[PDB]
């Protein structure tokens, strides 16, 4: 009756599993000894494989390897972009549904099997899964599942069912940016409070950028931004240029390594691992053993280069994060922390470019740039398994029913509200909480009085500043004097109540 | 104590939307299926 838990993140490009610690959440490593496992599916006479040994296949066997599948369940024909299929097995249609053909079954006259995106999903899911049992030695019954903010119902089902063929329990279906805030917040060392928070979830495919409002350790989402333009395979376009023009300077003649799909398949998986390096290192080497017309090709390149060939893309990211800045209706004043994650966020010219846009009160969280941070690959993956870990003593009903009703239903005030400290306006309850709250800080009588607050930006440059509202209520008590504090506490209610109670020393 | 009940701007809130995650939510989920 009783269950398994893991948290497992499922990407376009990577994905992963980790499990609950009674301490901590940990990363599960499969067999290979892929913390991050590439969401690829492959077959060679009839053996299956996925996760990075898929990967290598792409070489020598395109046409029966399958990758870039995620973004395609649920998804009608038209919508999907199968730019990035096009290396390795095509999708094609099945009126509404989107299958692939390729030869998964070991003699060579057999046909070839048209599978389809759902039952491509199962078999991945079933290994996934399978590495983690390995590992906790232990049959896995249950997992909750990370996935993007503006996915259709229809693929979330899709999901669900997929993971239902393969004999896995979803337990929630939580969001990609809502489980790195929770794999942080969880920590002991992060400490729980209100703050507007950012997450730039650099993908392979795929970047999206979320604000949040952390309130009461309660995280509502204020905006959404997503871009399939700028992202970790245009930075592996960026390097893929570069040294196959490189290539030809040297072996002046020889065909041009992209022009042939074995050649830039090789070129697409270096020009992958020496990015990775030079995220690690200042200085990465790059090889394709018989690139093109037999001929090896080695080369190097530093970080500084790197970045300066990257420069294009980077500032892309920029623009992102202040589009999601700005469509929350926010400025990067604004903004308490901003926590990286996605696999390119491991780039450290990306926060430095962060810690430029942002003032230097904004928490910039990337292994470069704090030494409280974490692994921007295993947010998810933490987030995920933490959930899964404090959910799985509930029962469905419990989980469905909690979800759509109590999530709704909650407003959150416009402005902030605090008391006014003249001889200015100090906040008590931050703007966008969610009602409701509680909150308490701390010559002659005390004098409290509760008022409306919002923030304004004022160019003289520019810094943040509150206006004060219509008053709320004032109080005052008589006979303290000369003591230095002074503790006052509000509490708002569901009936847009407000509710001042004075005791303080 | 002096203690003052006031009223907040009617459109003071707006209605918004929140992510069913952490133990924060999960524990003020148990208040909202009790009332
Ligand atoms: N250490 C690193 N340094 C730089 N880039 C990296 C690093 N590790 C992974 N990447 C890149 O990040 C991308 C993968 O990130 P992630 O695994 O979060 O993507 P995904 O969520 O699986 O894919 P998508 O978001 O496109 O669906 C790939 O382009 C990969 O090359
Ligand atoms: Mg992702």
């Amino acid at each position: 009756g009783e269950r398994v838990v893991i948290g497992i993140t499922f990407g376009n490009s990577n994905s992963s599993i980790a499990h609950t610690v009674d301490d901590k959440a940990e990363v599960i490593a499969n067999e290979d000894g892929d913390r991050q496992i590439p969401t690829i599916l492959s077959y060679v006479d009839g053996d299956e494989y996925y996760g990075q040994q898929a990967k290598n296949f792409l070489v020598r066997n395109p046409k029966n390897t399958v990758a870039y599948f995620r973004d395609i369940l649920g998804q009608d024909f038209k919508s999907v972009d199968p730019t990035h299929n096009h290396a390795s097995a095509h999708p094609q249609e099945a009126g509404d549904n989107v299958v692939f053909t390729i030869k998964d079954k070991a003699e060579e006259d057999a046909e070839p099997s048209t599978l389809t995106v759902s039952e491509i999903a199962t078999r991945y899911l079933r290994r996934l899964v399978g590495a983690a049992s390995e590992y906790l030695g232990k049959k896995v019954t249950s997992a909750v599942i990370t996935i993007p903010t503006n996915f259709t119902e229809k693929q979330k089902a899709a999901l669900i069912a997929a993971a239902a063929a393969a004999d896995l329990e979803v337990l929630q279906l939580i969001s990609e940016p809502a489980a790195a805030v929770l794999a942080y917040d969880a920590r002991p060392e992060a400490t729980i409070s209100d703050k507007i928070i950012v997450v730039a979830d650099l993908g392979g495919s795929r970047s999206d950028v979320t604000v949040l409002a952390s309130r009461s350790g309660m995280y509502t989402i204020l905006a959404t931004v997503h871009d399939y333009e700028y992202h970790g395979i245009a930075l592996d376009k960026v390097l893929i240029d570069h040294f196959s023009k490189e290539f030809l300077k040297k072996n002046p003649g020889a065909k041009d390594p992209r022009e042939n799909p074995r050649s830039l398949a090789k070129l697409r998986l270096e020009a992958e691992s020496t990015k990775r390096a030079l995220s690690r290192s200042t200085n990465a080497s790059f090889s394709v053993e018989s690139l093109i017309d037999g001929l090896d090709f080695a080369s190097t390149i530093n970080r500084l280069r790197y970045e300066t060939i990257a420069r294009t893309v980077f500032e892309g990211f920029n623009r992102l994060v202040e589009s999601a800045v700005k469509k929350a209706g926010l400025d990067p004043l604004d903004v308490d922390e901003v926590i990286m994650s996605g696999g390119t966020s491991n780039t450290p010219r990306i926060a430095a470019n962060f810690r430029y846009i942002f003032p230097e009160s904004t928490r910039i969280l990337a292994p470069s740039t704090d030494p409280s941070a974490l692994n921007p690959s295993e947010l998810q993956a933490r987030g995920a398994a933490l959930q899964a870990s404090l959910i799985q003593e509930f029962e469905t009903e419990d989980i469905e029913q909690s979800t759509h009703a109590a999530v709704t239903t909650m407003p959150h005030v416009t402005n902030a509200i605090g008391v006014v400290s003249v001889s200015k306006f100090v906040p008590i309850i931050a703007p966008e909480t969610a009602v409701p709250a509680r909150r308490t800080v701390h010559g002659g009588d005390v004098l409290v009085k509760v008022v409306e607050g919002s923030t304004h930006i004022n160019v003289i440059k520019r810094e943040k500043v509150w206006k004060i509202g219509s008053t709320l209520a004032e109080a005052a008590v008589r006979g303290v004097k000369k003591g230095a504090k002074v503790e006052v506490t509000i509490n708002v209610n569901t009936d847009l109540t407000v509710i001042v109670t004075a005791r303080e020393v | 104590d002096f203690k003052a009940i006031g009223k907040l701007t009617q459109e003071g809130s707006s209605m918004r939307t929140l992510e069913p995650v952490g133990p924060h939510f999960l524990a003020h989920a148990r208040r909202v299926r009790h009332k």
